């Protein structure tokens, strides 16, 4: 699978530009989207989503109104039209693929991203910003939310991702315990309504970077801030 | 004394 | 009330289910056929007539119509564990050829072989489009050899027409029920249009009857 | 010679039910009246899976007891979500003429076979997000009674050439092929520690195959008539057995005869399904009076009816929780009871 | 006081018509909620039949509609009590918003019902293509908006009016189109079009052309069952026939009030518009009880279920 | 020819096994019935606030 985007550059501020995310590899138009951006220093925010068959968007509050999100199925293609561009809307810009039924693992395939550069929420609590890790040794990741994230159905919707330096995040434990497709069994996650521990056994190399959890339980999809691990 | 049923 | 994973299952669920629809309504406006009959008996020249390993279908479609034709003679097995998927087959298309009368009583087993299918509990109501196949060979067959062999205590004449016309009398005498159904018999040609013109001319009856009891009339 | 074998043959079959009544000192009745009745068992339909547009002819759960596939004849299958009702997937097949279907126990695979001779199987986790077909599966000249997996990579058919099978689906070809039914099979049944099986077909013999070896061990007849259905008790050690006669016979397998019968003077048609409960104590036969039966399986009462459907009960599966019983029918109704 | 508006009808008159309109109400009731039972039961129709299914279903929803509704409030207050209208001013426009908007549903109902015979017979290739549950659907619901639109100009017209011989008078409370005449005509003669003008005559060229198909397809039948297809152009004329008998004479009544202006009305005419109203409405309800019975019971496939 | 043998080999093999008695397996079903019975959500019903259904 492959999603590339296109549309970056230098842009003045207040003006409009148009985000192209072409997708290869698989079934489109099965998959509901998503756009998530990240301050070219600061961890990920979420920005946009549709549904399959285009039948339900949402936005967030910060986008709504100067942001519409569009999806061309025949040609695999993702758009974004963005317009009135502030400050603020200086990001790294990703397409996230997503796909919803009873078992699957959303936000599994993160693009390569794009940069582009201008000139009652549910608060989710990194414990700590920056910690020092031995090669070898066990490593504990907490999270905390504002909101019991235990719905009545027996789910608790907390994700984790990782980012490495200079590649698209990838998803590692979705639904606060089950195992991403194609990821090593030494990380753990575990926990309970609103507290939440992310479990690394034996670190090695090649898997330091940024953690971020991340709530689904409703919309908008507010991430964590990001712990970041450090030799 | 037209009716006034209708 | 659904979380915002749930909400999305459910938009699966439905957007399958219009899938769902749009498929079924596809098929079911569609003309489907079964063809029944014993080996070396013109089935194999009525597919080729209308185009020109267990289950065999020859898709074509006529006035902007499509049908299907299922060729179930290929696979054998027990035809009472699998003839109930075949209930809404719109006509059965039945094939016997005419110069397996004294042939080994191929015609005897043909005979068999119709009534188990006319009268089934299944094809109650579903027609029957009888085909004669390979007319000129029995012309030839009974101008040589007597007919008193297929059938014992037939005694008329060898002509052919005569001959033609009670094997025709003799098949379309097995249906315990004509009330329901009803029999559309042909004696094929060479190689002739007029064939898959019988075909359709037959469904088109049988499409036109059923729409009439559909619709209160009939 | 070959006369002589046939006496031969005669002879053996004499010492075999001579064995075997032999070994019967007291039938199930004896044993089995000091048990104090189930009571009458009533259950509603909790649930109505309304997706199918033709009749469906099979059904199976998931070992996870929550999704069930369901195959039908207007081309789909249809994984639901038994609780939500929701469609998980909904896959096209390749010939709409579909016998079986089967759910692996992993969850990872399916399979369907018909009038195809295919037991073709697809692979539910993919990447590309869409289900596709793994392999297809065949040299089996007939049409498929039954497919159900062993593990993920061993599925065992049943066909109508009388022969069952075992492929191993990543090479594709059929390892152990199992001669020696005479009228074609159309039941097949694993046992819960998969080391043998037993199938059903028009003999009215149900044999007790064996996995590895490759033999049959051991014949059981005494059904007047074909057989439809075969399910294994819990414990391993015995299974009844459905069939057109309107009679349910459960078998012994250490004992090597018939034990119980299951009939009653006003049904007189055929069985399509049957399945245990989980405890053993009720079996669920599926009939083409248009309604499922109830059968105290110790005491051969008739416990409760359930008339949900308006055609025949083609299949029917009891959860592997115990929880649930999914009974599909030629109505394209899956109605889940409890 | 105000007694003018007293109506003189025969007593007997009265209780007679109150036994054909309580022998209609049971009737057509029982009828049509055994057709919707009956096709609500019976589900196993998977194919083109489903359409006709969907046509005749509404068809006997919509004389339910008419029977239900308009049935018990007309007996009371147009049969017994002339004076006073008992249910006031929206009461008066709501009752004959649901009259005429139930009365447009049921002339659509079996317009459209013969549009799509005469597809499913006369084109059955062209009607198998058309064919989808989607699209009856949506015709459906078009034909009630529609019935639901064309009975909106009775609603203001239809309001409640004081006529006694004082200015105000507590009994002298009438029912009575209360908009100047000559739009009151407009009114009456596009009702008189859009419910009997237009469905006459597509029920009797599409019925005319389907029992010419049929009877071409005996006379080819004969000359290469018969009954049931002779019984089927039975049904088609009687169709036609029990639609003029029982919806002619409403509408002239209708009319009569139209165009029949107060110079020209008598005290004989008073009271034969009474007795005449009496009987042109039970004329409606006999079509509103006779359309299930020869739309359903005559075709020997429903006898069984029914 | 050789089938009938085939016949006879496989009814020989069949022959030769140790069965045990009928009330033995009659108590052995019994005993599992007896064993499983309380967890078997049919036999008897359970509380709605348990049932997923």
């Amino acid at each position: 699978v492959q999603l590339v985007e296109s549309g970056g550059g230098l842009v003045q501020p207040g003006g409009s530009r148009k985000l192209s995310c072409s997708a290869s590899g698989f079934a489109f138009s099965s998959f509901g989207m998503h756009w998530v951006r990240q301050a070219p220093e600061k961890g990920l925010e979420w920005v946009a989503y549709i549904s399959s068959g285009s039948g339900t968007i949402y936005y967030a509050d910060t986008v709504k109104g100067r942001f519409t999100i569009s999806r061309d199925d025949p040609k695999n293609t993702l758009f974004l039209q963005m317009t009135s561009l502030r400050s603020e809307d200086t990001a790294m810009y990703y397409c996230v693929r997503s796909i919803y039924y009873y078992g699957s693992s959303p936000f599994d395939f993160w693009g390569q991203g794009t940069t582009l550069t201008v000139s009652s929420d549910i608060v989710m609590t990194q414990a700590t910003s920056s910690v020092p890790v031995t090669p070898g040794e066990s490593v504990s990741i907490s999270c905390r939310s504002s909101k019991s994230l235990l719905h009545s159905n027996g789910n608790t919707y907390l994700y984790w991702f990782l980012q490495r330096p200079g590649q698209s995040p990838q998803l590692l434990i979705y639904r606060m315990s089950n195992l991403a497709s194609g990821v090593p069994d030494r990380f753990s996650g575990s926990g309970s309504g609103t507290a939440f521990t992310l479990t690394i056994s034996r670190l090695e190399a090649e898997d330091v970077g940024v953690y971020y959890c991340m709530q689904h339980l409703e919309y908008p999809l507010t991430f964590g801030a990001g712990t970041k691990l450090e030799l | 004394k037209k009716p006034y049923i209708l | 009330t659904l979380s915002a994973e749930d909400k999305a299952a459910v938009e699966r669920s439905k957007m399958i289910d219009r899938n769902l629809r749009e498929d079924g309504e596809k098929a079911a406006r569609e003309v489907k056929l079964l063809l029944l009959g014993a080996g070396e008996s013109g089935k194999s020249t009525i597919v080729k007539q209308m185009k020109i390993t267990g289950i065999v279908e020859t898709h074509f479609t006529f006035k902007d119509l499509h049908f299907k034709m299922f060729d179930v003679g290929g696979q054998r097995s027990e035809r009472k564990k699998w003839i109930h998927c075949f209930e809404g087959v719109t006509a059965i298309i039945f094939c016997v050829a005419l110069s397996d009368y004294d042939l080994v009583n191929r015609m005897h087993e043909s005979m068999k072989l119709f009534d188990s299918i006319c009268n089934n509990k299944w094809f109650t109501d579903t027609s029957i489009i009888l085909f004669l196949n390979k007319k000129d060979l029995f012309e030839e067959k009974i101008k040589k050899s007597p007919l008193t062999i297929c059938y014992p205590e037939y005694a008329g004449s060898n002509t052919y027409e005569e001959a033609a016309a009670y094997i025709q009398c003799q098949f379309e005498d097995l249906n315990k029920r004509k009330d329901t159904k009803e029999i559309y018999t042909h004696f094929t040609c060479a190689t002739d249009t007029k064939n898959v013109q019988f075909v359709f001319d037959a469904v088109t009856d049988v499409i036109i009857k059923n729409n009439l009891k559909d619709c209160g009339l009939f | 010679e070959l006369d002589q074998l046939r006496q031969e043959a005669e002879q053996l079959k004499n010492q075999i039910r001579d064995a075997r009544k032999a070994c019967a000192d007291a039938t199930l009745s004896q044993i089995t009246n000091n048990i104090d009745p189930v009571g009458r068992i009533q259950m509603r339909t909790r649930r109505t899976l309304r997706g199918h547009l033709a009749k469906i002819y099979a059904m199976h759960w998931g070992t996870d007891s929550r999704l069930l596939v369901s195959a039908s004849q207007d081309g789909k299958l249809i994984i639901w979500d038994s609780y939500t009702t929701n469609k998980v997937h909904a896959i096209p097949l390749r010939s709409s003429w579909v016998m079986t279907c089967a759910y692996a126990p992993s969850g990872n695979y399916v399979a369907c076979g018909g009038l195809d001779n295919i037991c073709s199987i697809y692979n539910l986790k993919t990447r590309e997000g869409n289900v596709r077909v793994s392999r297809e599966l065949a040299g089996h000249t007939g049409y498929l009674s039954c497919c159900r997996f062993l593990d993920d990579n061993q599925i065992v058919t049943s066909s109508g050439d009388t022969t069952c099978a075992l492929w191993d689906i990543e090479t594709g070809q059929q390892t152990t092929t199992f001669t020696g039914h005479t009228g074609d099979v159309m039941s097949l049944s694993l046992a819960p520690d998969t080391r043998l099986f037993v199938s059903g077909a028009c003999d009215a013999s149900a044999k007790l195959w064996d996995v590895r070896e490759g033999m049959c061990r051991q014949t059981f007849t005494g059904h007047e008539s074909d057989i439809n259905a075969i399910c294994f008790f819990p414990n391993g050690n015995a299974f009844a057995t459905g069939s057109d006669d309107a009679t349910c016979r459960l078998f012994d397998l250490r004992a090597d005869q018939e034990l119980m019968t299951y009939s009653h003077d006003n049904i007189i048609c055929g069985i399509t399904s049957v399945s245990f409960s989980k405890s053993g104590r009720l079996l669920l036969a599926g009939y083409d009076d248009f309604n499922c039966n109830v059968w105290d399986a110790l005491k051969a009462d008739r416990a409760g009816v359930l008339a949900g459907h308006d055609n025949r009960v083609s299949c029917l599966g009891v959860t592997d929780d115990g929880m649930a019983v999914a009974t599909g029918s030629w109505d394209s109704f899956l109605k889940i009871w409890n | 006081p105000s007694s003018e508006l007293d109506v003189n009808t025969d007593i007997y008159s009265k209780v007679l018509v109150t036994a054909v309109y309580l022998a209609l109400f049971v009737v057509g009731t029982v009828g049509n909620t055994v057709t919707l039972f009956t096709l609500a039961r019976k589900k196993s129709l998977q194919s083109l039949q489903s359409t006709v299914h969907y046509h005749l279903g509404s068809l006997a929803l919509s004389d339910l509609l008419t029977l239900l509704l308009a049935m018990p409030v007309e007996l009371y207050n147009f049969i017994w009590v002339h004076h006073p209208w008992a249910f006031g001013d929206a009461g008066c426009r709501g009752y004959y918003f649901l009259r005429d908007a139930c009365t447009y549903a049921t002339a659509l109902n079996v317009a459209s019902l013969s549009v799509e015979r005469y597809l499913a017979i006369c084109h059955p290739f062209k009607a198998k293509t058309l064919m989808s549950r989607s699209r009856t659907k949506k015709f459906i619901s078009a034909i009630w908006l529609a019935s639901a639109l064309l009975a909106v100009p009775m609603l203001f017209t239809m309001g409640e009016q004081n006529r006694s011989a004082d200015g105000q008078h507590a009994g002298g409370l009438v029912c009575t189109p209360t908009i100047h005449t000559a739009t009151v005509k407009v009114v009456i003669q596009v009702n008189t079009f859009m419910s009997f003008i237009f469905p006459m005559v597509v029920i009797s060229v599409l019925n005319t052309i389907i029992a010419n198909k049929l009877t071409v397809m005996v006379r080819q039948a004969a000359e290469q069952r018969v009954q049931a297809l002779r019984h089927g152009v039975r049904v088609l004329r009687a169709v036609v026939i029990a639609f003029v008998v029982c919806w002619l004479p409403y509408h002239v009544r209708r009319l009569m009030f139209c165009y029949i202006s107060d110079e020209q009305w008598t005290p004989f005419l008073y009271d034969f518009y009474h007795y005449f109203y009496m009987v042109t409405n039970a004329l409606f309800y006999v079509s509103s009880t006779i359309n299930p019975i020869l739309y359903n019971l005559v075709s020997a496939n429903f006898r069984h279920i029914f | 020819i050789a089938q009938a043998r085939k016949l006879v080999e496989q009814l020989k093999m069949e022959a030769n096994i140790d069965r045990i008695k009928v009330s033995k397996a009659a108590a052995d079903l019994m005993a599992y019935c007896e064993a499983h019975a309380k967890e078997d959500p049919l036999l008897t019903p359970v509380p709605a606030s348990e049932n997923p259904f």
